């Protein structure tokens, strides 16, 4: 049953799929028929973009877009560091010892 | 080695910065002990598109 | 995280004093904070951890031949029992793992007082995050769930729904008993304060309507309301409560 | 006002649903129970000692308490013969209870 | 670390560039060249996943202690 | 990693969310001013069953696909009607409207649980007629009505007597009784008939409704309206035969009008049927035009009386049966000059 | 040399081919893992990722094992 609702909301999601074309397809009383359709409908899944509406337009501000990300900026996420390189001529010979 | 952990713990919180351990999660064993949060989060990032 | 982010954008919301939430036109998103504070309160008292669980998760993913399928296993080589189960688990009393030892009864300014001596302490795990435990992470699921269920409770349609909804008064009747009698689950000191001062404030508004369910929670109401105050060292037990 | 506890029940009120006697009393009842339910949007928002708290300065006051007080457990240089004890009375507590106790036998 | 990285990778980039070097060891100097060159991208997809694994755990009442509700 | 670096990190980190809470400002003033911007955060949904996001911070609880509410659920009489779930009992339910002395036809048929207490009848009647593309003005051509037959229908529903309530016989017995159907669907026309033991529990209709629409390849009202015929005729004889107190372990069935409907004992020689009798015994599928089409619009109970399933389609697109108004299969809007 | 030998992670999800199909096709394609699925085949996206994370490339050339690294 559930197959069923599912595959025939998406060969057309424009079209609200009614309680009453699933019980008239499928073998099965009304109350449960009902009540899964209720329950798949509840969780978007069918019937979630029967009037689907379009975003204008984003006058889009800087650092709010998409490869709006500089190396200068902080990691207060991203564990990774950088390190600064400690040229020091000791810790030059250091380096070269170990 | 509680008054080391709770003094760079306290200078992490007070600087202002966040985040995971950097010693800790450059490891392999990190992501083999934590493999049941990156299987929901790879497909939560993946099925979203922005992986 | 679709947890997570539900229950940030409801405390903003909440606490907003501008933005109403009535449940009038949806009644559902209630039972649905009750069930969960529900089932939080239900494994904080058995230490399961959730949310990243290594089960499946899924169930059973896949007449006059029942008879002939029964005897298809013996001339190729040559009926199931019902089930049962509940929607909410068991309150939390009659859990084998709670049983009462001692009633904590600590007072007004002692928990102001080991609040303050907790923080002021230098090895204090107050600030330890919430990815780095998931005790705590549990722990500030349920503090923004009382949270928020105090913010819901300052409205007229809001307060007469909250009086019934049987999943609210099970909550309450759940959280009680374990900032009461096992309060040993939560992890910092001002979360079982904060508990305790937003269940009253959230009893405050809802007591005009409320039928108590069970006789436990009716002396837990009274532990709890006894709980702020201080006592003495019969007579009258109680000195006076001096309101600065 | 004071509307009623009639007026509170389910059936004189709306519920999610998919005459002029409750419509007056409902008039009362959220003219009354939005005046007395609704939270105060001025000061004391502290409410007590515990809410104001600060995690930053008290973070900042116990990272200099520890620091001073290990440098003064490892830095100074004191032997441990040569330490000091300190007075169990102050100079004015040794002269109070020279006081009482001579006025203990009355 | 960063000096033993790259005298690795200089490393196994002449175990392959020589021919007199057996190809059970030629090739598999290749994947080790390849699995060298390719760790800055694993640290940038290691590093985000943790990120939103962070973000999951943001709850508004760790990070603000004093948020007053009503 | 001194002092002197770790405070300027400071400082180049402090100027930097300066200028991010300068965008943040920057884009609420934006939408307080009624023009989309985007923030930091992406836009978070789109016009799909939720609504529009990027707006000025309203509530807005529910926004319904079409025009109805969601469907709360109970949950507490869901588990006490789930765990006390002894038997089904399907009620088979006709209904029949008219333009005299009702305004809409309705003609759809549809089985329905009697045990069944979690619906509320007037909710269900409620959501079909809204799936029927009726409008607001739906309670002078009332819902009450429609709810009323419905709720006659179900009282009537005496239930598998005690072939299935005291006694059954594995096997059943020999009555055997004469189906007929006639559906139509679209511009075909099914006439069938068969025998059916009304006798026997584990006779599954539905089991051979699909079957019968397996072999004939049926679209799929076939396989509702099969089965509901049989349950309908079954139950219009086990009616009439506990109104007329059958008694229904010893047969002795006594009667005159019943006795003749049913079918006589297959013996050795009857076990294969007569040529000129087998034509009637098969599924003709005919099809009919406009004239008839629109001669069959028009045009104790009584079992010679058996009424045929003509239903008024759904409107839906994608299902044979139904007519195809309403949002179509491309995806246009159409805004011309 | 302590050279990292990372075509032993051969467990029985993945194999040695599998293993070089992943890192020819994420050194052909960079980070679009439906092209690098495509390129190692029998195996989702979501597999990959994982395994890319999981891969213990310079835990060879950092200190310790799993006493303490200290401060």
């Amino acid at each position: 049953y559930r197959n069923f609702m599912v595959n025939s909301y998406r060969l057309n999601p424009n079209e609200y799929f009614s309680v009453t074309t699933a019980r008239r397809n499928v073998s099965g009383d009304a109350a449960a028929l009902f009540r899964l359709h209720k329950f798949l409908t509840k969780w978007g899944l069918i019937n979630y973009q029967v009037d689907s509406k379009l975003l204008p337009k984003n006058i889009e501000p800087p650092l709010t877009s998409q490869y709006s990300t500089r190396h200068d900026a902080p990691r207060g996420l991203f564990p990774f560091e950088s390190y600064k390189p400690s040229v020091q001529l000791p810790d030059m010979a250091k380096l070269k010892k170990m | 080695n509680e008054c080391i952990a709770s003094t760079s713990n306290a200078l992490k919180v007070l600087s202002g910065d966040e985040g995971y351990n950097e010693d800790m999660v450059r490891r392999a064993n990190f992501y083999k002990e934590n493999e049941a949060m990156l299987r929901e989060n790879i497909e939560v990032i993946l099925s979203n598109g922005r992986m | 995280g679709e947890i997570n982010t539900a229950l940030n954008t409801l405390l903003v919301t909440s606490a907003d004093s501008n933005l109403k939430i009535s449940l009038v036109k949806y009644p559902e998103l209630l039972d649905s904070l009750a069930i969960l504070g529900m089932n939080l309160l239900s494994n904080l008292s058995q230490n399961v951890v959730p949310y990243h669980r290594n089960t499946s998760d899924y169930y059973y993913e896949d007449q006059h031949d029942k008879m002939v399928d029964k005897i298809f296993e013996k001339v190729n080589n040559n009926s199931p029992a019902v089930k049962q189960w509940d929607l909410l688990p068991e309150p939390i009393r009659f859990l084998p793992n709670q049983f009462p030892l001692k009633i904590h009864r600590t007072p007004y300014l002692t928990s102001l007082k080991k609040i303050k001596d907790e923080i002021d302490d230098p090895f204090t795990k107050i600030n330890t995050r919430g990815a780095e435990d998931p005790k705590v992470l549990i722990n500030d699921q349920l503090s923004t769930i009382s949270m928020i269920l105090r913010n819901i409770s300052f409205s007229d349609n809001n307060s007469r729904i909250m009086s019934r909804n049987f999943y609210l008064k099970r909550f309450i009747s759940d959280l009680l008993w374990l900032v009461l009698i096992h309060p040993e689950n939560f992890t910092c000191n001002r979360k079982i304060l904060n508990f305790k001062k937003d269940l009253v404030i959230v009893l405050s508004n809802i007591s005009h309507l409320l039928e108590i369910a069970s006789s436990i929670d009716c002396l837990l109401i009274l532990i709890l309301v006894i709980s702020f105050g201080q006592p003495k060292l019969e007579s009258l037990t109680f000195n006076e409560f001096q309101l600065q | 006002n004071i509307p009623s506890l009639t007026s509170f029940a389910e059936e004189n009120n709306y519920q999610y649903g998919y005459t002029y006697a409750q419509q007056q009393l409902n008039k009362q009842r959220q003219d009354f129970e939005r005046v007395r339910l609704r939270p105060e949007q001025l000061s004391n928002i502290i409410h007590d000692e515990s809410d104001t708290i600060s995690f930053r300065s008290n973070l900042l006051k116990n990272f200099i308490s520890s620091n001073d007080a290990f440098n003064m457990l490892s830095l100074t240089t004191v032997p441990c013969d040569r330490i000091e004890k300190s007075r169990l009375f102050s100079e004015k507590t040794i002269r109070y209870l020279m006081q009482k106790q001579h006025e203990m036998k009355t | 670390i960063a000096l033993n990285l790259d005298t690795t990778v200089n490393d196994c980039l002449d175990k392959l560039l020589n021919d007199e070097c057996t190809e059970s060891t030629r090739e598999n100097a290749l994947y080790d060249y390849y699995a060298l060159q390719l760790l800055p991208l694993q640290k940038a997809v290691r590093g985000h996943v943790l990120q939103f694994e962070w973000h999951q755990n943001s709850l508004l009442t760790n990070t603000h202690p004093n948020f007053l509700s009503k | 990693f001194s002092n002197k670096e770790y405070i300027s990190r400071l400082w180049h980190t402090l100027k930097y969310y300066q200028d991010l809470k300068n965008t943040r400002m920057k884009s609420i003033t934006s939408t307080s001013q009624k023009i989309p911007s985007a923030s930091i955060w992406g836009n978070g949904y789109s016009g799909y069953g939720n609504g529009i996001t990027n707006t000025t911070t309203r509530v807005i609880p529910q926004v319904e696909v079409g025009n109805r509410k969601h469907y709360l659920e109970d949950k507490l009489k869901v588990y006490k009607q789930a765990m006390n779930e002894t038997s089904e009992q399907l009620v088979p339910i006709r209904l029949e409207f008219d333009q005299d002395r009702d305004r809409f036809f309705l003609r759809d048929t549809l089985l329905w649980n009697k045990n069944d207490k979690l619906i509320k009848i007037e909710d269900f009647v409620d959501d079909m007629l809204r799936d029927y593309r009726f409008e607001d003005a739906t309670r002078e051509q009332h819902i009450d009505t429609i709810c009323q037959s419905i709720q006659e229908q179900i009282q009537e529903f005496q239930g598998n007597p005690y072939i299935e309530l005291n006694q059954d016989r594995l096997g059943g017995d020999d009555l055997r009784i004469r189906i007929k159907l006639d559906i139509v669907v679209g511009q075909n026309q099914l006439i069938d008939q068969f025998e059916w033991d009304i006798s026997n529990s584990d006779n599954c209709p539905e089991e051979f409704a699909e079957s019968m629409c397996q072999e004939l390849e049926l679209p799929g009202e076939f396989v509702t309206a099969i089965a509901h015929s049989i349950r309908e005729q079954v139950h219009m004889y086990h009616k009439s035969l506990a109104l007329l107190g059958y008694n229904f372990d010893g047969s002795a069935i006594e009667d005159d009008d019943i006795r003749s409907r049913m079918l006589p004992t297959i013996t050795l020689d009857d076990v294969y049927r007569p040529a000129a009798e087998s034509k009637i015994f098969t599924p003709n599928l005919l099809q009919i035009s406009a004239a008839e089409l629109e001669r069959l619009d028009k045009d104790l109970p009584d079992i010679a009386d058996i009424p045929r399933t003509f239903r008024t389609p759904v409107p839906s697109t994608l299902m044979p049966g139904g007519v195809d108004v309403g949002p179509s299969v491309e995806s246009y809007e159409l805004r011309n000059t | 040399l302590k050279k990292v030998k990372i075509l032993e992670q051969i467990d029985e999800n993945w194999s040695k081919e599998d293993l070089q199909k992943l890192l020819k096709g994420i050194q052909e394609f960079g980070a679009d893992w439906y092209k690098v699925a495509k390129n190692v085949g029998n195996k989702s996206p979501e597999q990959c990722i994982l395994r890319f994370l999981q891969l213990p490339i310079e835990d060879k050339f950092l200190y310790g094992d799993g006493n303490g690294l200290g401060p």
